[PDB]
């Protein structure tokens, strides 16, 4: 499904686990949300002359992106 | 280390602050257009 | 050591277990769910969902369910003088069957089946269809 | 010079300083003679906060809950509280860093940085300096941007709208046109 | 003068303290992320064992790819510098046989060691990563953009955790799809893959890849608050000895400012 | 007893020695009173202004060599009267300003010498609100417990380690969130205690009052309180006291000792006080 | 404390900028000197900052005319500088000032006699430097 589809199993793994995740107990499931909060900061180059720079919080748009 | 230390403060508020500004100024007319002139 | 089966259930955030001493450890294979036990084949294995279910040398008649989202399996063969067989079971989030709910479940399966009625992409189909795989499995593994 | 039953004379005497030094005797001295006290700073000058006055050397005899009531007494504390907590944090942030402070320490110095330039103001013979209008800022005014800025009804505006304005208004305005100006 | 022995005293006293304090901060810290280490290095080294019976030649020709992995504050040693030296010998030493070279980095400092010299070589970098503790940042996503931007050849650098008191800088010749295709996997032939080897080894290959990633950056990050506390001790011990030096100055500077100011008031008493 | 600028040198030189005589007939006649010299400082500097111009030989700083004997022949007749001479006393305060915070000048360094003891205050805590804004840290007093009742002693002799070790920990307030237990308690318990030493200008307090809001700080029952709160804490649980435990009070002004059964009335209308009354945190 | 009553107006107009770029570039330069990573809004604070400071050094016993002054600064603030290398500005400045000094009398002459800059000579100047970097070449 997801060599057909173009995608990871690092991809599949996350975005289920996250849905794993929101289907807790909110005292368990609020040292889980917290643990697996997103912070990166992208940076593209190209023989230097940086084409962009991005930020992600989220997973389905950090692997999007 | 006086004028040192002080520059570097003064340096690395400025570009948190300058950043944290154009983020507001970005999102200010957003969550507030009775201030936006434009609208007006 | 001894001629038991060296269980080590491990994901990222947590270590439920190390060497811990089994008799036999249920997994949910890609294929269908399979026991392991001392003296298996070495192989490897890929999991789908569902829950995990450790029975140690001690318990014999009691349990220990674990619900895993996806990963691996790895079981290695003994070595010739530790006389103990040791097996790996690796999750990318590995929750206790007593930490889970099914209002939220459903709640999120009827959030998925609402993202996926747009069905226009591979991947959102896809996932709607995993999610409804997964979600399912956790309501029947919950209590 | 004195107020007496006969009439009143209030005066106001300028006070050089050498070398920025106020243990001199001829200052050191004349402290005790003044009933309001204003202390011009140049670390703050050097900022472009004119009047450069120092608010954690300034003092007054009338800053009572009594002469001026309890909104302008604690507002005024509460400002001075905000400055010396921002005050005490500038060697974390010169060996550290903005990253080691906690929210509510940023927060601090957000607002400590928002007194700093909402107390400039520019003067109307300054005009032959600065090019800007001048302005006359009521106490009730100031009271009411003052409260409103430490209660955090402004965080969401920046700061460069402070250092010339007179008044919340403006300060407004001038993060209205920057932000304008910014797309 | 007297003025500038005492801001420096009020300065370098103020460092001290804060300087204390931070090394006490960064202790717990590195108690923590030992804690972390002992809890994730096992879901990790299992996988890499396992893939790493493939042996992966390090003289292979082809588009290298090196993760160069470093933090983003600083007072951490020298710990980023060892690994931009490391970075530095690698492309030096893969760029005369004539492999391009690709530069992955995590943290700032990798950036401002490596841009004046190898700026011309970057492809993607990332940071602000350990604001929060480190699999807040997942390694999955780094292991798939470095799938989509698939190399011939991977090499990875960091930090080895030794102990509190010692770490070590390693490179990880990592095995890559074209490096899968060129072998039949003989070695694995032992194993009995529940699927087929060739429907699972895609699968597999991706969480190698993020195993690989979360077990070196958990060193690193071990590694940086070891040299962060030490650095810590080594600013608080020169505070203290510039400390008693401007204590000296400042005394003499007091005496010669008591005896003129005396001197002075003497000779314009007896000048009457 | 005033000497102002406009009155010559002589006047403020002599003006402290009258307030010393007129403090002597109530230290011999066995009543007790307290003298408070205000800027002893312009004493001194008065006596220079007479030395320079007698053409006295100068010392540093150009004040003569009379200076310590000057505060010392002043400040040596504040004493305490044994009951053969009337059992009399005579307190005093004299204040100094310093100009910079050293302590290590000349008047400065013959006072401290003269004195027994020393309330430094300082100017950074006059703005972070805590005020009076008494170091407690150099200040110190020689004579110490053996001038306070047992009541107040039963919780300084706590609170004195309490704020020594909340003094220990304080550059670690800017990090307790990154820091384990036993060490914010310390932190908690420093800041309760530093909100609650501050008062208000024209309003002070009994001891028995002191005493038992020092008890409230001490035993714990303002850590989980918000600090901001404290201000009001502290005055209802005065205005509830004095108006019905009034017997308590007296009990503690009339005995000067906090016994177990004044110690358990005291838990009681705390909890009471609690229980009507709700807080932030 | 004279200041801009001291100072026509067409140095007024450049110099008020000069003064806000280098203030900038004072408070700003010391925390960038680290290393750091900065956005290009503070990039070019730094690089106009550096540009300015590469401007105002001259040799000694080589004073210059009012009007040539206001040219130099003119093409240091409107940015034909920036790109440009900073070691290169100080023969950029030589050659631009031989050029407008064979070529472009008339702007001289009119800066010196009305004392300002209208928008004629705006244009005149901005076209002469166009011109200028087009004939020449830099590093940048």
């Amino acid at each position: 499904m997801w060599r057909s589809s173009g995608v990871s199993f690092t991809r599949y793994a996350s975005e289920m686990a996250a849905l794993l995740r929101q289907c807790l107990k909110e005292p368990y499931r609020t040292q889980a949300m917290q643990r697996n909060q997103i912070h990166l900061k992208e940076t593209v180059y190209q023989q230097g002359q940086v084409l962009t720079r991005e930020t992600f919080n989220d997973i389905k748009k950090a692997f999007e992106a | 280390s006086v004028k040192f230390m002080d520059q570097k403060r003064s340096g690395e508020e400025t570009v948190y602050f300058k950043k944290e500004d154009e983020a507001l100024l970005r999102n200010l007319l957003a969550n507030h257009p009775e201030y936006d002139p434009k609208y007006s | 050591f001894k001629n038991q089966l060296l269980l080590t259930l491990s994901s990222p955030s947590e270590a439920i277990y190390v060497r811990t001493p089994v008799r036999s450890v249920t997994v949910p294979g890609s294929e269908g769910a399979m026991t392991m036990t001392n003296g298996h084949s070495q192989t490897v294995a890929r999991l789908k969902a569902g829950e995990i279910i450790v029975r140690k040398g001690e318990t014999g008649d009691e349990v220990e369910r674990f619900f895993l989202s996806d990963g691996f399996v790895l079981f290695k063969s003994p070595e010739d003088d530790s006389g103990c067989c040791t097996a790996e079971v690796l999750g990318v989030e590995v929750v206790p069957v007593s930490m889970l709910d099914k209002e939220s479940a459903a709640t999120a399966l009827q959030e998925l089946l609402q993202q996926g009625a747009g069905a226009t992409d591979e991947w959102t189909k896809a996932r709607t269809l995993l999610g409804q795989e997964l979600l399912s499995s956790v309501i029947r593994a919950a209590p | 010079i004195t107020t007496t039953k006969k009439g009143s004379i209030t005066s106001v005497q300028a006070v050089y300083v050498p070398a920025d030094d106020l243990t001199d005797p001829a200052p050191a001295t004349t402290f005790a003679h003044l009933d309001a006290t204003t202390v011009l700073s140049r670390q703050i000058a050097e900022l472009g906060i004119y009047p450069a006055v120092d608010p954690l050397d300034s003092t007054s005899r009338m800053l009572a809950p009594e002469i001026v009531g309890q909104e302008h007494y604690d507002t005024a504390r509460a400002t001075q509280k905000l400055l010396q907590d921002y005050k005490s944090l500038q060697d974390i942030i010169a060996i550290l860093g903005m990253d080691e402070l906690s929210e509510e320490d940023k927060l601090v110095v957000s607002r400590a940085r928002k007194i700093q330039r909402f107390l400039s103001q520019p003067f109307t013979v300054a005009e032959v300096f600065t090019g800007k209008p001048g302005r006359f800022v009521e106490l009730p005014e100031t009271i009411k941007s003052a409260q409103t800025i430490l209660r955090g009804e402004c965080d969401d505006l920046p700061e460069m709208a402070f250092y010339m304005c007179g008044g919340l208004e403006e300060v407004r305005s001038k993060a209205v046109k920057m932000a304008q100006e910014a797309a | 003068d007297l003025k500038i022995v005492a801001a420096r005293m009020k300065s370098v006293k103020s460092i001290q303290k804060i300087t204390k304090a931070m090394k006490m901060v960064a202790a717990s810290k590195l108690r923590m992320d030992q804690r972390r280490l002992e809890n994730g290095l096992p879901f990790a080294t299992p996988v890499q064992k396992l893939v790493q019976r493939i042996p992966v030649d390090p003289k292979e020709k082809g588009t290298l790819a090196v993760l160069a992995l470093s933090s983003d504050k600083g007072l951490c040693g020298g710990v980023n510098s060892f690994v931009a030296k490391q970075a530095r010998i690698v492309i030096k030493e893969n760029e005369m046989a004539g492999n391009a070279v690709q530069v992955y980095g995590v943290g700032d400092k990798i950036r401002s060691a490596l841009q004046r010299t190898f700026g011309d070589r970057f492809k993607r970098i990332m940071t602000e990563v350990t604001r929060f503790p480190w699999n807040f940042g997942q390694a999955c996503i780094i292991a798939d953009r470095l799938m989509q931007d698939n190399p011939a050849r991977l090499m990875v650098i960091y930090n080895h955790f030794k102990s509190a008191v010692a770490y070590d800088t390693l490179t990880l010749n990592v095995l890559t799809p074209t490096q899968a295709a060129q072998s039949a996997k003989e070695q694995l032939n032992t194993f009995e893959f529940e699927p087929e080897k060739t429907d699972v080894w895609k699968d597999l290959q991706d969480f190698y890849y993020a195993c690989t990633v979360f077990g070196c950056m958990l060193d690193n990050i071990a590694s940086e608050q070891s040299a962060r506390m030490s650095a810590m001790d080594n600013a608080s011990t020169n505070a203290g000895e510039m400390i008693s030096s401007l204590t000296l100055r400042y005394n003499r500077a007091r005496q010669a400012k008591i005896t003129t100011e005396l001197v002075e008031i003497i000779s314009g008493a007896n000048a009457l | 007893v005033a000497a102002t600028a406009s009155e010559a040198a002589p006047l403020q030189f002599l003006a402290p020695y009258s307030g010393c005589a007129m403090g002597e007939w109530f230290r011999d006649s066995g009543r007790h009173c307290v003298i408070i010299y205000d800027d002893l400082s312009k004493q001194a500097t008065a006596y220079r202004q007479m030395s320079l111009l007698l053409r006295r030989p100068p010392g540093r700083e150009a004040y003569p060599g009379d200076v310590f004997y000057l505060h010392s022949r002043l400040l040596e007749r504040a004493a305490k009267m044994g009951d053969k001479s009337g059992g009399g006393s005579l307190t005093a305060l004299p204040v100094i300003e310093t100009q910079a915070g050293d302590v290590s000048a000349y008047i400065p360094t013959n006072v401290i010498s003269i004195t027994d003891g020393q309330i430094f205050l300082e100017t950074e805590l006059f703005y972070k609100g805590i005020r009076p804004a008494i170091n407690v840290g150099l200040s110190v007093s020689r004579v110490g417990s053996a001038a306070q009742v047992k009541a107040m002693k039963q919780v300084a002799g706590t609170m004195k380690l309490e704020l020594a070790q909340y003094r220990e920990v304080a550059a670690f307030a800017q990090f307790g969130s990154d820091l384990d237990a036993s060490t914010r308690q310390l932190l908690t318990r420093g800041t309760a205690l530093t909100e609650l030493l501050k008062q208000r200008q024209y309003s002070p307090m009994k001891n028995s009052v002191q005493v038992c809001v020092l008890y409230c700080g001490v035993k714990g029952y303002l850590d989980p309180l918000d600090p901001k709160e404290i201000s009001r804490f502290e005055s209802l649980f005065i205005d509830y006291i004095n108006a019905n435990h009034q017997d308590i009070l007296k009990t503690i002004e009339t005995e000067k000792e906090l016994s177990e059964k004044t110690e358990a009335k005291l838990r009681a209308a705390v909890d009471e006080f609690v229980a009507m009354n709700e807080f932030k945190k």
